[PDB]
C-alpha cells in the first residue's frame, strides 16, 4: 500500500476529506516530485483515513504545525533513507498565515495584496484567531465556515 | 354588506379573527374561480411614497386581475411638490376627490391612519408604514400557512432572524396569537430578540413560547420556519459575520424536518436561505409571493364590493 | 398550436426563417384588422431594469392595443431591494408567480436567458440585453423592409455607422442572412467596422458582401440604407469630428438614390440623418417606429395565444 | 503505473500538473471509495504523467469526454477483476458545463445561481467556447485563464 | 534614538505603559514651551480617505505649529482615490516617495496597518481606521485625565453612552487598563452594552468594574465622567427616547460631584450633555479637544526626531 | 536669464532638445543637493479644474520642497468654478493678480495655452490639458530613462498597451524623437494602435520602429519597456479579454531581459503588470513616480529663477 519511499515525508492518519484540503491549502501538488495520495483508506484504527507521501521532501517543523488546525491528529513521518526515521505530530502554531480568511467583511485584507495572518490562542473551549489587520478576534468555527 | 365593506385596512391589531377568516376564505375562492371584472370601472390609486417594486407590482397585478384601473407613483425621490408644502393630509384631500381606493406605502409610522381622516369616504389600505404595520403581508402569510397546514390553530411556528426589527414577525405573531393552541420558537441573534411587548401579549393570553439559539434545536418540531433578513448594515460587519456558525438555512439542516414543514420568507432573501433549500419541497417562499395576489384581491373585493358572490 | 406559442423570445439566432415569417405575417394581419381584446385578462409585466422610454412605450402600447393589463418598472436607478440581495433569479421566481408574460430590458448580456430558468411556465421576451440581443427591434425592422420592398430575399442592403457596436446591425445581418440572394455593403469608420464573426458567418453561407467608405459609393444600388448612431463618447472628439466629410446623411446625397430606397434608423438620430432627409420620400424611420407596434403585437399574440384567428 | 483496485476507473496518462486540477475541478474526491492518486509518475509515457484510480465508480461516456480540454490523451480504462474490461480515450464534448468561467465581465452568469455552460467547436488548434448566456464566443486560451 | 522614533502609531495595543507616559510627558513640555521650527522642511501627508474635518484640522494645526508643510486630501465625497482598480497598497507606495510621515483616516478596519507594509520607512500615524483604532484620540484623552487629575492611576472612571460601538471607550479602557487600580462604572442601555471581550480583559488583570443604571448612582465617587454619543440610528426612534428619563447629563446631576470631577466627551455632542453643563467647572470636553494639539504634536515630534532634547 | 526663465511650459513640442537636457540636468542637481528655501516667499496656484490627486500631490510636494506656499483647488466634483457664465479667461485674469506661477489641470484641449494669453507675466505650467499634452509627465519619464540607462540616445524602447489614446506614449515618442538613433517597438492590439501621424513623424526623421504582436518577440533587446493602461471601457468586456493570452507583464516574461532593462508605467496600474514583477530589479514604475518630484522642481526653479547657480 502507500507507507514508504526512499526519502521524504509520509503524512499519515489524516481524517477523511481533509486530505484534499491539505493538498490545496498547503499547495503540496506544486512540486514535480513523486506524491502518492490515498483517500478513504480503510485503517480500522480510524474508520477511514487519508495518507499523502511526498517523496524526497521534508516538512520543516512549522509546516507540520499549521496542520494542527485541520487534521490535528496526523503523524508526519520522516523517511530519510529507507524507513521511519522521525515521527512528528501537529502542535497549534502561534500564527496561521496565508491560508485563512478574515470574517470581517470590512477588513481591509479583502481587497488588497495582503496575506492573511492570524494570532492563535487556544482558549477555554476552542481557539480564538485574531486578525493582523482588523485586530478583531473570531472563533475558529466562524473563520473556518470560510 | 360584508364585514369589511368600505373599511380602512390599516393595522392587523384592528382586524378581529373573524375578519381574518373572511379575508382568507374569499381569497381561497378567487384563486379557484376568479371574477376578473368585479372591480371594472374602479380607479384605484397606487401611492407609493416609499417604493417597493415587488409590493407595488403584487397590488397592481391584483387590481388588474379584478378588472381595475390604476393611477399612482413612486418616490424614494421627490415626486413633485410633495417634498415641501404638501402635507400628506392635503395630498389625500385632493386624491379622495379622484379615486375609489388608495393603496399606500409610506416611510412614516402612522401615515395610513392620518390619511383616513382626509380620505373622506375613500378607503385607504396600508402597504407598509414605517416600522409600524404591513397587514397585507401578514394576510398573504396566513393564507400560505393555512393553505399548507390546513389550519391556523395549534401550530408550532419558529420565527428566525431579525426578530427585533422585522415589521412582519411582529405582525405575524399578533395575528397567529388571535388563534388557539399555537407555540412559538424564537431564534434570534442576542442583540435582535423579540421585543418585550410581543412576549408580554403572549403571556397574558398564555400562549406557549420559548427562545432558542439555532434552527436545529426545533428543526423536527416546526411546522412553519418564518425567516427574516438579518440586515447586515444595522450591525458591525465583524459582528454580523460572527454569529455562531450562522442562523442561515441550508438544505442539510432540513434533513430532520417534518414532511409538512414549510420555510417562509417575505423576501429579499439574499443569504439567509441557500439555493439548495430552493429545490427541496420545504421551499415555499416563491409560492408565498404568489399568494399575495389572492390575498390582496380578497382585500380589494371585500373593501370595494358590498357582498361577494362566488 | 402556433409554432411560437408559449416560446421564450430571447435571441434572433434562435428563431428560424419560418418563425420570422409567421411573425411578419401575423403582424401584417393585425395592422389591417386588429383584434383589440385578444389578450383581455392577461397581466403582462414590463420589467425595464434598464430604461428605454421609446421601447417601453412601444411594447406597452402593444399590450394595450390587444387588451392587456400591465404592471412593471424602470431603473437606471434602484427600484427597491434589487440592488443588493435580489438576484434576477429571485426576482423572476417571484414575478412568474404573478403574471402571464415578462417583457424585459436589462443591462447585462444574457439576463433574459437566465430569467427563463426561473420564469416557470411564464414566457419572457427580450427587450434588449446588454450588447447581446434585441429580437423585437430586428422584427420591426424586417417588417418595414418587407413592407417597403415587398420581400426579404435578393436585396442590396447598406449598413452604415457604428457597425462594431450597434446591437442592431449585428442582429439585422443574422436575420437577413437566413434569406437568399442578399448583398451587403458595410460603410463604417475604420475603428468601428463589422466584427469578424458577422463576416465569417457571411462567408460560410457565401453571401455577397463588401466594405465601402461612404454612402455615395452605393447610393444608387441600395434598396435599404440602415443607419446607426456613431456614439460621440466612445471616440476622441477630435476623431469623431474628423472622419472624411462625414458619413452623415443629407438629402443631397439621396439625389442618385433609387425611387424605392428607404432610409432606416432605430433612433435616436441626432445628427446622422439631417432634417431635409426627413421630407424626402426615402425617409422611413418614423414609419418604422410605428411598425414596432404590429411587430410586437404579433409577438405577444402568438406567444400568448394558441392559434391566431384573423 | 503501479498495481490494481477492486473494480473501478483508472485514468492514466494525464499531463503532469493536470492531475490535481481534474481532482478538484471535476470534484472527483467526494467519494467514499478508495481513490489512489499518483502524482508526477514515470512508468508511463512522455516522462511524468499523473494517474488517478477511482475505485467502484465508473465514469460515464460523458464525464470521460469532459476531461478532453485538460487531459485529451488520457486513457479512461475500465476495470473489473483487476483487468481492463474496457478502454475509453477522451473525445471532445459539445457542451462543457460549470467548470469554465465566462471572460465576459458583463455576462450575467457571474452573479447568479446558474451553472456556466459553453458550446464547444472546431478541434485541437482553436476551440471556440460560446457562452450560453451572453452568446459571446471566446477562444479556449482566454476562457481557460481566470 | 527615542523609543517612538520612526515607529508607526497604529494601535493603543502596540503602545506600552512607558510609551504612553513618554508621549504624555512630551505633550506636557510642548504645551509649556513650544518648538515652531522643530519639523521645518518636513512635508506630511494628511490623507483623509474618510473625511473628518474635526480630526483633520487638529492634526494639520499640530503639523503646522511644529513648522511642517502639509499636503493631502479628504475623500468620502471624492477626490480621485480608491476607485477603478487603484488599490491602497499602490497609493501608499507612491505617496511615501514624497512625504516624511503619512497621517491617514480610512473607512476600513486594518488600513493603517496595511499602509505600513508599503510605506517602507516613512511612518504611518493612524487618524482612524474604521471601527478598529484611533490611538491619537485615546492619547489626547489620557493627556486630559492626566492634566486634570494629576494621575492616570487609582482612578474612578464612568463610561456613559453607546459602549458597544464606542471605538473611543474601548481603547481608553485598554490604555487605562495598563495603569493601576483604576475602577470602572459602565452606564449604557442594554442594546449598547460594553462588549464581553473588554470585560474579560478587565477581569483577567484583576481590575474592578460595575454596571449601573443611572448616572445618579455613581456621581459622588467619580473622577472622570466620559460621555459618548448615542447615534439615534442604532435604535428605532421609538427605542431611543424610551429609557424612562435617559442618559443625558444636565447640570442638576452634577450637584453632588467631586470637586475635581471632569466630564469628557469626544464630540460631536448633540444631545447627551445639556447646554447648562458648559458653564459648570467640570465641563471639560472643549479643553480636551484643545489638548488634541498637544498629544498630536508630541507624537509627530517623537516619530520624526531621533532625540527630542527639550 | 536661463532659457526657461519665465516661460510657460505648455507642450513638449515647444521644448527643444537643449531645453529637455537643461531641465533633466537640473533635476539631477536637485536630487543631489536640494534647495529648500529657493522659492521661499513665492505663492503658486495649484488649480486642478480636473481632479488628479496623484499629479497634484507630486506637484504640490515639489512646490513645498523648494520653500513655496500653495493655494488652489480640485474641481471635477465642484468647488465653484467654470460654471454660470464665468469663463476660464476671466479666472486666469483674476488669479494671476495674486500668484507667481499657475499650475493647472483642465478637461479641455488647449486650456493651458489659452491661460497663457491671460496670465500676462505669470508663468502657466501644464499639469494636463485633456487629450493634448502633459509635458511634466514626459519630463519625469525622460529623467527616469536618463537616470537608468545613462543616455537618452541610441535606445531600444517598446511602448506596450493602449497606444491610440495614450497621451503619454505620444509625447514621449516626440521627446525621444529629438535624440538620436532611438528604435521603437509598438505592441498594441489593433483597435488601439499607434496613430499614423506619430508614425509619419517617425519616418520622416529617419527613426526606426516596428510593430510586434507579443512582448516575447522583443524582450531581449529592450532597454525601456514602457507600459500603458488599457482602459477596459475602450472595448467591449468581451473584446477586452480576448487577445489569446493578452498584453500583461508577469515576471516569467522578463526572464530573458537585458540586465539594464526597466519597466516604466505612468500609473494607475491595475492589471497589466502582475504583482510578481514588483520584486524584480527591473520594475521601475514607483521609482519613476518618485523622480516626478525632481523633474517638477527643476521646472519651477528654472521658470521662477533668472539664474540658478548651483
Ligand atoms: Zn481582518
Ligand atoms: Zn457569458
Amino acid at each position: 500500500g502507500v507507507e514508504a519511499i526512499k526519502r521524504g515525508t509520509v503524512i499519515d492518519h489524516i481524517p477523511a476529506q481533509i486530505g484534499f484540503k491539505l493538498l490545496s491549502l498547503f499547495k503540496l501538488t506544486e512540486t514535480d516530485q513523486r506524491i502518492t495520495i490515498g483517500l478513504n483508506l480503510p485503517s480500522g484504527e480510524m474508520g477511514r483515513k487519508d495518507l499523502i507521501k511526498i517523496e524526497n521532501t521534508f516538512l520543516s517543523e512549522d509546516q507540520v504545525d499549521q496542520l494542527a488546525l485541520y487534521a490535528p491528529q496526523a503523524t508526519v513521518n520522516r523517511i530519510d533513507n529507507y524507513e521511519v526515521v522521525g515521527k512528528s505530530r501537529p502542535s497549534l502554531p502561534e500564527r496561521i498565515d496565508n491560508v485563512l480568511v478574515c470574517p470581517n467583511s470590512n477588513c481591509i485584507s479583502h481587497a488588497e495584496p495582503v496575506s492573511s495572518s492570524f494570532a492563535v490562542r487556544k482558549r477555554a473551549n476552542d481557539i480564538a484567531l485574531k486578525c493582523k489587520y482588523c485586530e478583531k478576534e473570531f472563533s475558529h468555527n466562524v473563520v473556518l465556515a470560510n | 354588506a360584508n364585514p369589511l365593506y368600505q373599511k380602512h385596512i390599516i393595522s392587523i391589531n384592528d382586524l378581529s379573527r373573524d375578519d381574518l377568516n373572511l379575508v382568507l376564505a374569499t381569497a381561497a375562492k378567487l384563486k379557484a374561480n376568479p371574477q376578473p371584472e368585479l372591480l371594472k370601472h374602479k380607479v384605484i390609486a397606487s401611492c407609493f411614497f416609499e417604493a417597493s417594486t415587488r409590493t407595488r407590482l403584487s397590488f397592481q397585478t391584483s387590481m388588474h386581475r379584478l378588472g381595475a384601473s390604476v393611477v399612482g407613483f413612486s418616490d424614494s425621490a421627490n415626486t413633485s411638490l410633495g417634498k415641501k408644502g404638501e402635507t400628506l393630509a392635503d395630498t389625500i384631500s385632493v386624491i379622495s376627490t379622484y379615486v375609489d381606493a388608495i393603496v399606500m406605502r409610506h416611510p412614516q409610522e402612522g401615515a395610513a391612519r392620518l390619511a383616513t381622516e382626509f380620505s373622506g369616504n375613500v378607503p385607504v389600505l396600508n402597504a407598509g408604514d414605517g416600522s409600524n404595520q404591513h397587514p397585507t403581508q401578514t394576510l398573504l402569510d396566513l393564507f400560505t400557512i393555512q393553505q399548507t397546514e390546513g389550519r391556523l390553530d395549534n401550530l408550532h411556528v419558529a420565527m428566525v432572524g431579525d426578530l427585533k426589527y422585522g415589521r412582519t414577525v411582529h405582525s405575524l405573531t399578533q395575528a397567529l396569537a388571535k388563534f388557539d393552541g399555537n407555540r412559538f420558537y424564537f431564534i434570534a441573534p442576542d442583540a435582535l430578540a423579540m421585543p418585550e411587548y410581543i412576549l408580554d401579549m403572549l403571556d397574558e393570553k398564555g400562549i406557549a413560547w420559548s427562545l432558542h439559539s439555532s434552527i436545529e434545536e426545533v428543526m423536527a418540531e416546526v411546522d412553519i420556519l418564518y425567516m427574516t433578513r438579518v440586515q447586515k448594515e444595522r450591525l458591525d460587519p465583524s459582528e454580523y459575520a460572527n454569529v455562531k456558525a450562522q442562523f442561515v438555512l441550508r438544505a442539510s439542516d432540513l434533513h430532520n424536518a417534518k414532511a409538512n414543514m414549510k420555510v417562509l420568507h417575505p423576501l429579499p432573501r439574499v443569504d439567509e436561505i441557500a439555493t439548495d433549500v430552493d429545490k427541496t419541497p420545504h421551499a415555499w417562499y416563491f409560492q408565498q409571493a404568489g399568494n399575495g395576489i389572492f390575498a390582496r384581491q380578497a382585500l380589494l373585493a371585500l373593501v370595494l364590493n358590498r357582498d361577494l358572490v362566488l
